[PDB]
RNA sequence: GAGAACAGAAAUCUCCAGUAGAACAAAAGGGUAAAAGCCCCCUUGAUUUUGAUUUUCAGUGUGAAUACAAACCAUGAAAGU
RNA sequence: GGUUGCGGCCAUAUCUACCAGAAAGCACCGUUUCCCGUCCGAUCAACUGUAGUUAAGCUGGUAAGAGCCUGACCGAGUAGUGUAGUGGGUGACCAUACGCGAAACUCAGGUGCUGCAAUCU
């Protein structure tokens, strides 16, 4: 009676939200190199994640209804579709939804010089912490495509929001870097995805407070090439970017004490 | 070859189904109790039947399982009653076997006119060492082909110790 | 008979799962500490009980498939001077008293940390696949760790000597099990009643000619010795890597070619077909 | 749960700005430094660039020529230890540590059941933290194995309650004071009655203090001293089992007794009077101290932590012979004793006039200073091990820190809700445990003058605590019957 | 060993999500895919930003509680967790805001005659004979005495009440559907 | 499907199978498999206290409903839920 | 390399029928006083490493096996289809062009890879 209520309570809307649940779908044309990169990318987004076994016939820019059909079933806003072709080799298509309706799409085609967690020297880690971030580029701020890519990966990989954070949790960092500066007119450069684990050292010139940080690679090394991009409608931005809504000459003091200025 | 893959008895399971529930049920229970030392168990009816006059969950039948020496005693003691003569059936393809007797007095045991007569189902289930594999919780497995109990191997075992006769085609 | 279509159809459980030792449902709950309230690293004392043997293991949690900080074992106890009763509860408690010292010793607090200080190492205990019951030897090992000063949250309950029909514990009964004096008492019973069974059981001890009352005192001494030298030592070994490999491959069957298989069929259709 | 109230709409936008960093700009201004000891000596002027406080040890150690590390302070207005110079020449105040770290005691081990009554007292062994005796309102005392959390010989003998207990500083003998009339000496290992019980006092026994080691001859056992409610004090010899001399100066009951440094008993009593008592005169009074308007509860000495342990320092590594034990007992004494190269033992008292007077009985029968502060009665007093801070427990739910040398007020510890019964120190002189009429015990960081960690556990009143000398372990005991042990 | 990192342009931070936005000018042929010495430049560039991200985080305020031993959903004493701010960075939300505000007919009426909605204490009504308390709705209801009990006074009386309950239960579950619609 | 006296088309016991013609509150579409199915043990719930909703005539430092959060309660060896 | 314990991927790891295993380690195995749970020491519980045994489990090998997976100008630039033309045709629907572009089918290869710690002629 009151089991599958609690499904619908979680799947209903909520002021302080849950984690956006990831869904990695193999498309029709998936292959073992991509199926690795899927899992290497998923291993960061653990736990809040699902994979299929099957190879599904989807064509995002032709027909959207299967993606909403999957999203509404599983209750998963973040979707990643895996396609491959001679035009678009290793095509990872990133999708987000807003109330089980399509918010945006962006196609990231993976370069041939990727490297996986098996390849690098294997080092200490914990399952499903908060990552740190670095975004190297002014284009991330200014340019709307790279604003959308900035809007993706933070929303993807952050996991749970929180007011309050441990030291020992701060183990690793995602690095996004755009491949050089560019002018409008030119081809759009690649986006380099690198993943580093930290190592502290006792620095002297800092002292007790500030350490020396030393990064070490673990991967997965990915280099993304931009494809077709479906942008949101300007009303749906106004809906999506909306606060929950939940004083003049009136201040709380310390001790509570609701004080009022006379003036 | 055989060292130690011998042919021990897993268990004897005695059973008395009762058409009715009441005195005559709890008395059948009492028979299995004093015979086994152990308290017996009351199976319920699985559905309502009508031509048997029984309803779902009625409590219909008692039984008891017995393992190690006491098993073999009651086996042989009942085995006597059947003249040391079973049948070519009676043995299962997976190498167990069973028989019945009517009248629970034909194997020790007095009568008591405030108790009545029942008879019994005897069923003797056989194994080798390492049957545990298909029975323990941890590393649970299935037993390989040339370790499984068979009809041939159990009948041969029966024909030997006990000395009894098989009968039939 | 199986329908070939069905054999395709069914989806296998997790390979490791399918194996009886390890359970995937339980793991999920241990996969995330909460993890919503805060971000914290996780340490777990994985305990399994193997025949003729005691094993205690402590495992980091990692998308690699994990790393071990400390390793505690029954064969260590002979080095600490206890040969006897590895399966026994008493012996398990010593493993707990010992594991904790080595990790502390390597960790270096006695004998990125900023804004203070030593910090208290908190390890959530592993279930294993073992059933939970009071006076379990699994929970004996937990109590051992507490002497070590490891914190898992626990009850006095699942120790032996726990009264069901009141929320109370006897420390004397728990004290006996640590020593293995209860097991020693059973030896006394065997000495007074029979000696057919006495020869069969504790036969090694009898070769030693140690006595049950004395064994309790001997057990007491061993606990003290563990604290003195908990660092651990590794055995020097006879025979290299390569030899062990070579001798093993004498009895390890080896692959074939398609070419060899092609002959075997051709050979087969020569024999078993063409009119005998 | 009434909350700490939330941050306002502006106070968020304060936090959202990037700010500060630790930095240290370079830092090299040439500011002049003076060096001063807290004992007496000033030692004269250097003028370096700015450096970390680990390095200012290495500047001192070569100058004095030691390798002794040192703790530092400055601005004595203020009193507070580049880390100084951000608050704006510097008079640097150096002082020795005794180098250590005893840990903050956080976790309970689970509650040890046993005897079915309230627990009245609870003393650790000096030499090891495994051994710990408890005296209950059940007629049994009990010795606990504390590593295994279980009873090592459940101990019987008496036919009333057992009010105080004490472990001898050599660590051979336990002594148990009683609500009847008797004392019973015990061996830890056997747990058996060493002869007949010591009988002599007419009413119940109030406290028991041992003759410390450095007085006693190498190859003789230490004598006991016992105060009782009739008001006499007797001095018990352990071998012969008979008192040498009764001492009967006090009219009313004696609240506690202590055996001092230089052959000198001190006895805090209910006739408002503190009697300094020489051993060599064979039962005779020398000086009689009068301040208090009420009776005197408890009497702490500067040496008392050293006299209690007697030779066994924190490792507990034993003396090989009595002639070694003489020297080890003398050396632990002479760590604290020679402060200015002179054996100035401080004595301090508590009483229901809400006041502690500070005494130096060899030098003057006058008092030095009047520590006055509390509202309701003070109950326990304690010097810190190094004789540097004093602290006293009170019935107004608050523990006041007083400087040991001049009896000057420092600070107050606030946190306890109901009345505080007794306190004890960590050996390194940093942490400080306290027990209350409510459930909770708390531990107090003396350096920052603050609550380090609250620890709840018990179901009822908690009378007794003690800290183990090594400083792994803390005991407790009270009205709910269950002995709880506490650790890191 | 040197910790602090100058740049030409100031770094724009987000300590809610833990991010460091860097607008300083990158070289092409450093990060071109033909380059042998490519990756160490990305490591060198990132290590600066991560250092600058940490050197903020350690200068935040931190919670330092005195509670210990089973703080049943929180931190121990000798942790010390760092008080982060909120996100500056505006995400898009997962779902639209939970506001399906209907009045539903009763509450319209309950405005016009108020009917301040009630103090709402609990289940247990008092029985007289029995002496004991006994609810109401819950268990052994003051609803279902008449069904169980043994004589009635003044066609069956009980099953009329079993009807006349289920009329009112139907009526509530009907009167939902109009207010669910509107 | 293969066996066991009375015992039969349906009485209970025993061995091997249904990737689920298990029943998962529901409706489907997926996957849980040492389960959410069946059986046993342990137990309140319409809790109390404060910022957003709205309603009062003693505007009742909120009096009570409602939205959320926090202490608490239940259970378990705990992880937790 | 073998083996135990923990695993990551989660069928190249499973399923069916046979075959082999030196060492150690798993394992089966013996016993019911103690704590514990059962209709039943079979499960679970404890005690011993003794009396025995590689017979299973486990790990490899075997087979034009049953499945699954990868690769391809094998099928195929095929169907599907955006866009363009006052293209065709009575309609149903289908060529031309500028762009993307599947799956069965058919042939070829493979039959688990690997993180951490201890221990073996």
């Amino acid at each position: 009676n009151a089991r599958a209520k609690r499904a619908l309570v979680k799947r209903e809307a909520k002021l302080v939200e849950n984690v956006k649940q990831a869904l990695f779908i193999p498309g029709q044309s998936c292959n073992k190199n991509l199926h690795d990169i899927m899992v290497d990318l998923s291993a960061l987004k653990k736990p809040d994640m699902k994979r299929f076994n099957r190879k599904n016939d989807i064509h995002p820019f032709e027909d959207m209804s299967p993606l909403e059909f999957f999203s509404e079933k599983n209750d998963c806003s973040l979707m990643v579709l895996m396609t491959s072709s001679k035009k678009r080799k290793n095509n990872m298509t990133f999708i987000r939804t807003f109330g089980y309706k399509i918010y945006d799409m962006i196609e990231l085609m993976v370069a041939d010089n990727f490297k996986l967690l098996s390849d690098f020297k294997k080092l200490t880690f914990t399952v499903g912490l908060k990552p740190m971030f670095t975004f190297q580029g002014a284009a991330f701020d200014t340019h709307p495509v790279y604003k959308q890519i900035k809007s993706l990966f933070l929303d993807f990989f952050r996991g749970e929001s929180t007011d309050l954070q441990d030291v020992a949790g701060l183990q690793h960092v995602i690095s996004m870097t755009i491949q050089g500066d560019f002018q409008d007119g030119e081809p759009l450069p690649n986006v380099l995805f690198r993943v580093y684990k930290l190592k502290s050292y006792k620095s002297d010139q800092g002292g007790k407070r500030l350490p020396r940080i030393e990064l070490v690679e673990i991967g997965p090394r990915l280099d993304f090439k931009i494809g077709r991009i479906h942008t949101p409608s300007p009303d749906m931005v106004t809906e999506a970017h909306k606060k929950p809504k939940q004083k003049k000459n009136v201040e709380l003091d310390i001790m509570g004490d609701k004080l009022g200025r006379i003036h | 070859q055989n060292p130690m893959r011998d042919l021990k008895i897993e268990k004897l399971v005695l059973n008395i189904s009762v058409g009715e529930s009441g005195d005559r049920l709890t008395r059948a229970s009492k028979v299995l109790e004093q015979l086994s030392g152990q308290t017996p168990v009351q199976s319920k009816a699985r559905y309502t039947v009508r031509t048997f006059g029984i309803r779902r969950n009625e409590k219909i039948a008692v039984h008891v399982t017995v393992r190690g020496p006491k098993a073999e005693e009651i086996l042989e003691r009942g085995l006597k009653v059947k003249e040391y003569q079973l049948r070519d059936r009676n043995f299962s393809a997976t190498g167990n076997f069973g028989f019945g007797i009517d009248e629970h007095i034909d194997l020790g045991i007095k009568y008591d006119p405030s108790i009545g007569i029942f008879g019994m189902d005897f069923y003797v289930v056989m194994n080798r060492p390492g049957a545990r594999v298909t029975r323990r919780k941890r590393c649970k497995g299935t037993v390989g082909n040339s370790h499984k109990t068979t009809k041939e191997d159990t009948v041969s075992w029966f024909k030997q110790k006990y000395d009894a006769d098989v009968l039939d085609k | 008979a199986k329908s070939s279509a069905y054999s395709s159809r069914f989806q296998t459980p997790f390979r490791r799962r399918r194996e009886g030792k390890t359970d995937y449902y339980q793991r999920k709950r241990l996969v995330t500490q909460h993890k919503a309230k805060y971000n914290t690293p996780k340490y777990r004392l994985v305990v399994r009980f193997t025949n003729k043997d005691i094993i205690c293991q402590i495992i980091s949690s990692t998308i690699t498939g994990d790393v071990v900080l400390a390793a505690a074992y029954s064969h260590e106890l002979p080095r600490y001077g206890i040969t006897h009763g590895l399966t026994n509860w008493a012996a398990a408690y010593a493993t707990g008293l010992l594991i904790a010292r080595r990790t502390l010793q390597k960790l270096g607090l006695d004998e990125e940390a900023v804004e203070d200080g030593p910090r208290p190492f908190k390890v959530f205990l592993d279930i294993g696949l073992q059933r939970t019951t009071t006076g379990a030897r699994v929970f004996g090992a937990l109590k051992g760790a507490s002497d070590g000063g490891l914190y898992v949250p626990h009850s006095e309950n699942r120790f032996p000597g726990w009264d069901f029909e009141t929320e109370e514990i006897d420390p004397e009964l728990l004290r006996s099990y640590i020593f293995g004096g209860h097991v020693s008492q059973y030896m006394e019973e065997l000495a007074d009643d029979d000696e057919e069974r006495f020869s069969e059981l504790f036969k090694g001890y009898l070769a030693d000619d140690i006595d049950a009352d004395s064994l309790e005192d001997i057990y007491t001494s061993a606990h003290e010795a563990i604290r003195a030298d908990p660092a651990f030592k590794p055995t020097e070994k006879k025979f290299t890597k390569e030899q062990y490999a070579a001798e093993s491959k004498k009895y390890r069957q080896t692959k074939l070619s398609k070419e060899e298989r092609a002959a075997r069929v051709a050979a087969k259709i020569a024999a078993l077909a063409g009119q005998q | 749960s009434t909350l700490i109230p939330p941050p306002s709409k502006k106070q968020k936008k304060e936090a959202q700005l990037p700010r500060e960093v630790a930095i240290i700009p370079k830092d090299l201004p040439n500011v002049s430094i003076k060096f001063q000891a807290l004992d007496t000596g000033d030692n004269a002027l250097r003028v370096p660039g700015a450096i970390s406080e680990k390095q200012l040890e290495e500047l001192l150690n070569q100058l004095n020529g030691t390798s002794v590390p040192y703790t530092f302070s400055c601005t004595i207005k203020a009193s507070d230890p580049y880390s100084s110079l951000i608050k704006p020449q510097i008079t640097l105040l150096y002082t020795p540590r005794a180098v250590f770290k005893v840990k903050p005691v956080t976790r309970s081990s689970s509650a040890i059941a046993g005897h079915g009554s309230t627990i009245l007292c609870s003393a650790f062994a000096p030499h090891t933290s495994s051994r710990m005796v408890t005296g209950a309102g059940d007629n049994t005392a009990r010795i606990w194995d504390c590593d295994t959390q279980t009873p090592m010989h459940t101990l019987k003998g008496h036919y009333n309650w057992v009010l105080c207990v004490s472990w001898s500083p050599d660590g051979e003998v336990i002594a148990t004071g009683s609500m009847d009339n008797t004392i019973r000496l015990w061996d830890p290992k056997s747990g058996q009655c060493l002869g007949d019980a010591l009988r002599g006092h007419s009413k119940w026994i109030t406290s028991l203090s041992w003759e410390p080691i450095h007085l006693v001859k190498p190859g003789s056992k230490p004598r006991l001293a016992s105060s009782s409610k009739d008001g006499t004090i007797k001095i018990w010899d352990t071998v012969s089992r008979v008192c040498q001399y009764t001492m009967s100066g006090h009219t009313n009951s004696v609240s506690c007794v202590k055996w001092g440094g230089q052959g000198l008993l001190y006895s805090g009593s209910h006739d408002r009077t503190v009697r300094v008592w020489d051993i060599n005169s064979q039962g005779r009074c020398i000086n009689i101290l009068k301040s208090h308007a009420h009776w005197v509860n408890h009497l702490s000495l500067s040496t008392d932590y050293a006299l209690r342990i007697g030779a066994f320092d924190h490792t507990g590594k034993k003396p090989s012979t009595p002639e070694e034990a003489q020297k080890k007992a003398l050396e632990n004494y002479e760590k604290i004793c020679k402060k200015n190269g002179n054996s100035e033992e401080m004595m301090v008292t508590a009483s229901d006039d809400y006041t502690m007077f500070l005494w130096n009985p060899l030098k003057s029968t006058k008092p030095i200073a009047r520590m006055t502060g509390h509202q309701k009665l003070v109950n326990h007093v304690a010097f810190s091990p190094d004789g540097r801070y004093i602290v006293s427990a009170s019935f107004d739910n608050s523990i006041k820190l007083w400087d040991g040398r001049d009896g000057k007020f420092i600070s107050t510890f606030r946190g306890h809700v109901a009345s505080v019964y007794q306190v004890a120190w960590s050996s390194d002189c940093r942490l400080l445990v306290s027990c209350s009429k409510d459930t909770t015990l708390k531990v107090w960081d003396v350096r920052t003058r603050k609550l380090s960690v609250d620890l709840p556990g018990h179901k009822d009143e908690v009378y007794t605590v003690d800290w183990s000398v090594d400083g792994k372990r803390v005991c407790s005991g009270g009205k709910d019957k269950m002995v709880r042990l506490w650790t890191h | 060993l040197p910790v602090t990192v100058e740049k030409p342009i100031p770094v724009v931070y987000d300590l809610g999500n833990l991010a460091a936005f860097d607008s300083n000018v990158l070289d092409k042929n450093d990060l071109d895919s033909s380059n042998a010495r490519r990756e160490e430049k990305i490591k060198s560039l990132t290590r600066d930003n991560v250092q600058l991200l940490i050197n903020q985080l350690l200068s935040l305020p931190m919670k330092t509680t005195t509670e210990s031993v089973g703080g049943t959903g929180g931190q121990s004493s000798v942790m010390t967790l760092l008080q982060l701010p909120d996100p500056t960075t505006d995400l898009p939300r997962e779902k639209p805001l939970p506001k399906a505000k209907a009045m539903t007919k009763w509450e319209k009426f309950a405005a016009k005659k108020g009917i301040k909605p009630k103090e709402r204490a609990g289940k247990m009504i008092y029985d007289e004979a029995s002496g004991e308390w006994v609810p109401k709705w819950g268990y052994k209801g003051a609803n279902k005495k008449l069904d169980d009990q043994w004589l009635v006074e003044v066609i069956d009386p009980r099953t009329l009440n079993r009807a006349e309950r289920k009329r009112l239960v139907k009526k509530n579950e009907k009167q939902q559907r109009r207010n669910m619609k509107n």
